[PDB]
């Protein structure tokens, strides 16, 4: 919410993006995820997530829901890997306008 | 034990269940406490329904349905009779029949008078203490000891 | 997918399927091929129950002749509902891959109490009460009633379903319960007997196994018609118990009391009845001269005369008779005795109530009940049962035991003395299934050793094949944890169950583990007094706010809804970023009811070795008569039916999908070479040395590691 | 041994070299104060399982070695006796002793009540005999300790 | 202060409980005893 | 002592309840 | 119920082949 707050009011044509680095598995929430996820499709903000030792069900739809990708730290190789990969540029979803 | 317990004294009943209720003749739960007062005025009658007891007439029973206790000691008493062996019949009718009307003797004598059962009984006696009753007696002992065992 | 199976090849719909399924398809295939019963073992319940299906249509269509029908049986309807949906699909690829409809008809039955659509009893949702109306609803007086045409709220879904509803047989297709609903409200007939109507012209029929278990629905299901047909059980691992359980009754202090206010109600009726007329009602005296439904099985049920209870008043004085001496029997200050004859015994000598009418109590019972115009049987359901008891126990006890109990269950003491007709065999109440049936396949997942159930149910197995999950990484990862990190040994031994430094190490383990496995973890205590006394030790401690403060935690009860709430707060809660913890008791309703999935229990804990308490006077008479009747030692089946019960509580965790799940055992017991081989065979493979007698930083440690594993794709 | 008692693997490998088999051996054990080496004495007792006597070089010792019995082992307090100058617990009246190398070992007149259990310490056979920093124990007067008391083992 | 505080946002008891008995003349350490005594 | 178990599950249920905005 | 060290010592070197 503070980097969607922040976001919204970027300009269209820039590719709003979120990059959460994931530690403990037990995150305290004021209000339901869904609705944020829901927000953030709208607000088209892609969302990927990079889990260390966990595999959470939040992380998990809210990145496929999104259509970003959520992945989990197998080694300090796979952590290196996971942040090269995010330095491309995200590949322009069928429904991203130009 | 969870009863009340005599019409009169209704209150040890409550404390303990090692104090049982005796059955009478006349189908009147009492006790002690009201059976010493029955034995020094007309010695052998029942408080409400004045009926005389040929004695003391008194037996344990532990159940508080009176109906109950009159029909089990009917029961006791007609089986008696009427209680020749399946063998006797060919039809499958006769091995119940009979029974419909012992078990309205039974029921029936819960309430009713017994001039007509006591005539009956006595009626159907003089004819069943010949043969059946006497071989009827060895083969219920038997299959009571057989149950016992 | 066209499937070289050994006997035929087999279309499926999925293009890849892994090769076990191909092994469990033809090894079954044995059980039609040799025309006999067996038992097997698989993990998977959707693989194992499409391929099964696959296997069975297809050999259906191949020998329909040889095999008129399928009976499939299932733990509950929630369970059978996604079933008879799987076999749907399997039909539409079937169809598909014919191209043409055929002409194949599949349902799955249920209780009134879900399976109606009347607006009376839809405002309903105890069971008994919208069974009782629907049968006063359906009952030959409302018909007449109705008949007749004056103002009467009545069941037109059953008018009308009677009407056309029989006239007209469904020509086929697949109808789930809550699309048989909605046909019956389309076509404005009886979705319940529409359903059991349809059981006459349909290939598969489903339904739970108290449905093929207690023989007055199970027969009306298992007709002598079905002579050439197979019936599967997919998840009857506990098929004994439930059996047993069937058969068995309780009675007690309030059941007599309420039976007490029946028999007055009924004795209301007969002077009502007296009152008005009796003449017409003796034209049942007719037939019961000449010679809800009884629980007794086929070979044991018979139209004999009812004997010396010839009239409403010999009933209700042989009735009260019995109740007295029930009531006397069961008010008795003693210890708890078992009376199997000598009850009965009892019986003729203290009242003089021979077994012979005594046998016929529910047949005379239903006539008069039915004769006497009642309400509905919701409130007589207690003397309904006191006489359903009276002609079982009158009638055989072979199977069974009379136990008097000064108090209630799960109690002390309370004066609220209890009495119970014990069952103790599977093998002669299950008797007509494999009788009858041309073939009975036992399948279930977390099944202990299969050669124990021969002795148990008396069978000549076919088939006795364990299968284990095949797949390219291992999805499920069983783990026993036999020591502390306090370097001392955490077995659950019955005194050393209550030691603080083991009841320590699960509240340590329990922190660790809930702190590093995501989402949805779920634990299993032995009962409620260890578990709250654990969690209050835990209370008094930091561990209980420790675990709390790392993940939300939850605990089950007694109660349904208070479970049901928490349950679905402890699954929301895993939605959300909070996640929860569900501390359960193994042998809880809860445990048997709940399905665990990916992020719903992905992590299953087992406090200790879960063993009943061996005083139980039902766990004496039973666990003996296996060892006087069937040979059974003590120790070899409470430690099989503890392993099942463990096996059966923690193997949930993997239920389909591919999804991981994680078993950790905190009892070095379940490490014993005795124990390890009761476990099953998927598990005890899949167990190693390696995590055979773990620590509890070792499990942590490898359950860590196995996550990281696990979270990327395949 | 009462399961509160935790055993570290260097305690454990010293009580099965001493306990090589079902015999026990005599001989020495070197361990630090913190390693617990009382407990390792309070283990091997256990492991015996017969009357054995616990000398100490201070009557703290002692009363060292009788919390330690206490806790962490089965043993209650009537059952362990601090035969003391300073102290006494009827020793006679149970199998658990507890003294010093100044006590027995003493070369001067006993006093008489001292001189009852001596001589029923002497008249008894001590299955276990534990001995406490035993660096003093080649003392002139300390080693005579081994020659008054009999024991079968001596640790 | 966090104490009485989560405390007072987490249950409706203490919330309403709080409103109504807010502290005075007493010490807040007072009113934590008095909820978890 | 079933209040512990109750208080507990209750905390936890207000939690989740107070997590979910109305 | 016998203790660990009836059955004799480690000789955790015996695990050592060539
Ligand atoms: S007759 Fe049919 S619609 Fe009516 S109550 Fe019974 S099941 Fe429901
Ligand atoms: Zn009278
Ligand atoms: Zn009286």
């Amino acid at each position: 919410s503070i980097a969607m707050q922040t976001l919204k009011h970027m300009p269209g044509h820039t590719s709003r993006e979120v990059l959460i680095i994931f530690s403990s598995l037990t995150t305290c929430d004021p209000s339901n995820i869904y609705d944020l996820i829901k927000t953030l499709k709208a607000a088209k903000i892609r969302v990927s997530v990079i889990g260390l030792s966990a595999e959470v069900r939040v992380c998990t739809v809210l990145a496929r829901e999104t259509g970003g990708t959520y992945h989990v730290i197998l080694d300090e190789s796979h952590y290196k890997e996971l942040l090269t990969h995010h330095v491309s540029p995200p590949p322009a979803s069928s429904s991203s306008e130009c | 034990m969870d009863d009340q317990g005599c019409p009169r004294c209704k209150t040890t009943k409550y404390r303990n269940p090692s104090l049982k209720l005796m059955v009478n003749v006349c189908g009147h739960t009492l006790c002690e406490s009201c059976v010493d007062l029955l034995f020094v005025r007309g010695a052998g009658n029942c408080p409400e329904c004045g009926t005389p007891l040929r004695k003391s007439n008194f037996r344990v029973q532990l159940f508080e349905d009176p109906t109950v206790d009159k029909e089990v000691e009917i029961r006791k008493k007609v089986l008696k009779i009427y209680n020749k062996r399946e063998e006797d019949f060919p039809s499958l009718r006769e091995y119940n029949d009979f029974l419909e009307e012992v078990e309205e003797i039974v029921f029936n004598l819960t309430n009713n008078v017994d001039l007509d059962n006591t005539k009956k009984k006595m009626e159907i006696y003089q004819k069943e203490n010949k043969d059946v009753i006497q071989k009827n007696k060895l083969k219920l002992t038997r299959e009571q000891e057989e149950l016992e065992e | 997918m066209k499937l070289n199976v050994d006997g035929l090849l087999v279309y499926f719909p999925y293009d890849y399927i892994y090769p076990e399924q191909f092994s469990y398809m033809r090894e079954l295939k044995r059980t039609l091929d040799a025309k006999g019963h067996g038992v097997l073992e698989m993990p998977s319940g959707t693989g194992k129950t499409v391929s099964l299906l696959a296997l069975i249509m297809a050999y259906q269509r191949a020998y329909p002749l040889e095999v008129t029908k399928l009976i499939y049986c299932s733990r509950t309807v929630p369970e059978i509902e996604k079933v008879i949906e799987e076999l749907r699909k399997l039909l539409n690829f079937y169809e598909k891959q014919e191209g043409e409809k055929l002409p194949f008809l599949g349902l799955a039955l249920s209780s009134r109490k879900n399976l109606c659509i009347h607006p009376e009893v839809t405002p309903l949702r105890f069971g008994k009460d919208v069974d009782g109306k629907c049968h006063s609803l359906t009952a030959s007086y409302v018909r007449a009633q109705y008949q007749h045409d004056t103002s009467l709220p009545h069941c037109r879904f059953y008018e009308e379903f009677d009407a056309h509803g029989r006239e007209v047989p469904l020509p086929a297709g697949i109808y789930n319960l809550d699309d048989l609903k909605a046909l019956g409200r389309r076509q404005g007939w009886c979705p319940y007997f529409l359903a059991r109507y349809s059981i006459l012209h349909a290939n598969v029929v489903v339904y739970s196994y108290h449905y093929l278990l207690d023989p007055k629905i199970a027969d009306l299901v298992s007709k002598e018609l079905a002579r050439k047909a197979v019936v599967v059980f997919d998840e009857a691992h506990n098929i004994d118990n439930v059996c047993i359980d069937s058969m068995s009754v309780n009675l007690t202090r309030r059941t007599l009391d309420r039976c007490q206010g029946n028999l007055e109600t009924l004795q209301k009726t007969v002077l009502r009845i007296k009152e008005t007329d009796e003449q017409r009602l003796r034209d049942e005296y007719r037939r019961l001269v000449e010679g809800a439904n009884p629980v007794l099985p086929d070979e044991v049920l018979q139209e004999a005369v009812p004997g010396s209870i010839r009239t409403a008043e010999h009933f209700l004085g042989f009735l009260r008779r019995l109740l007295e001496y029930v009531k006397w029997r069961l008010r008795v200050q003693h210890v708890v005795q078992e009376s199997p004859p000598a009850f009965l015994s009892g019986l003729a000598q203290r009242v003089c109530i021979q077994r012979k009418p005594l046998r016929f109590c529910a047949e005379r019972l239903r006539s008069l009940l039915h004769t006497l115009e009642i309400t509905d049987l919701a409130d007589f359901s207690p003397l309904t049962l006191l006489a359903n008891f009276a002609t079982l126990v009158s009638t055989y006890a072979k199977g069974f035991t009379i136990i008097i109990e000064p108090f209630d269950d799960r109690t002390p003491t309370i004066a609220n003395p209890i009495l119970h007709f014990s069952c103790m065999d599977a093998s002669l109440a299950i008797k007509p299934v494999f009788e009858r049936f041309q073939s009975v396949i036992i399948t279930s997942g977390t099944l202990s050793p299969l050669d124990i159930y021969p002795k148990i149910l008396d069978f000549h197995p076919v088939t006795m094949a364990t299968f284990t999950m095949t797949l390219a990484r291992v999805c499920l990862c069983p783990m026993i944890i036999g020591r502390g990190n306090d370097q001392v040994a955490i077995s659950s031994k019955f005194e050393t169950r209550e030691d603080i430094a083991v009841i320590r190490n699960y509240g340590n383990l329990l922190l660790e583990m809930s702190a590093v496995v995501p989402d949805g973890i779920v634990a299993f205590f032995t009962s409620y007094q260890y578990m709250e006394s654990t969690v209050a030790s835990w209370y008094e401690q930091g561990i209980l706010e420790n675990i709390q403060r790392n993940k939300l935690l939850f605990i089950e009860t007694q109660d349904g809804a208070e479970t049901s709430v928490a349950l679905e707060k402890y699954q929301e809660a895993c939605e959300n970023g909070r996640g929860a913890i569900l501390l359960s008791v193994a042998r809880g309703k809860v445990s048997e009811g709940i399905d665990f999935v990916h992020h719903y229990g992905r992590a299953v804990i087992m406090f200790g070795v879960p063993y009943v308490y061996t005083q139980s006077r039902i766990l004496k008479a039973r666990l003996e008569y296996l060892r006087d009747q069937f040979q059974i030692r003590e120790n070899d089946f409470l430690t099989f039916d503890a392993m099942r019960h463990a096996a059966q509580c923690v193997g949930r965790a993997i239920r389909g999908k591919t999804d991981y799940g994680l078993m950790v055992f905190a009892d070095k017991r379940f490490a014993r070479g005795d124990k390890r081989g009761k476990l099953p065979r998927w598990i005890q493979e899949h167990l190693t040395d390696a995590n055979l007698n773990l620590t509890v930083d070792e499990g942590v440690q490898v359950a860590k590691y196995f996550l990281r594993q696990m979270a990327q794709p395949f | 041994l009462k399961p509160t008692a935790v055993l570290r693997p260097y305690q454990e490998k010293s009580l099965r070299k001493m306990f090589g088999n079902g015999r026990a051996r005599s001989g020495v054990i070197v361990l630090p104060c913190g390693a617990g080496k009382s407990l390792v004495g309070v283990t091997a007792a256990c492991t015996v399982r017969k009357r054995c006597l616990v000398l100490g070089n201070s009557a703290v010792s002692v009363e060292q070695w009788k919390a330690q019995f206490k806790m962490w082992s089965t043993i209650d307090d009537s059952q362990i006796c601090r035969f003391t100058s300073d102290a006494k617990d009827k020793p006679i009246g149970c199998s658990v002793a507890i003294s010093t190398y100044s006590m027995l070992g003493h070369t001067t007149k006993r006093s008489w009540e001292a001189e009852r259990v001596m001589e029923w310490l002497k008249t008894q056979e001590w299955g276990l005999m534990i001995l406490d920093e035993v660096h003093t124990i080649p003392a002139k007067m300390f080693r005579r300790v081994l020659t008054i008391v009999q024991a079968h083992c001596k640790l | 202060s966090d104490i009485i505080e989560s405390i007072f946002r987490t249950y409706p008891a203490v919330k309403m409980k709080y409103a109504e008995n807010v502290p005075h003349n007493m010490t807040e350490k007072e009113f934590w005893t008095r909820f978890f005594q | 002592n079933a209040a512990i178990i109750k208080r507990f599950n209750h905390h936890s249920a207000m939690v989740l309840a107070a997590g979910l905005r109305k | 119920r016998t203790k660990r060290w009836e059955g004799g010592y480690e000789r955790t070197w015996e695990i050592l082949k060539e």
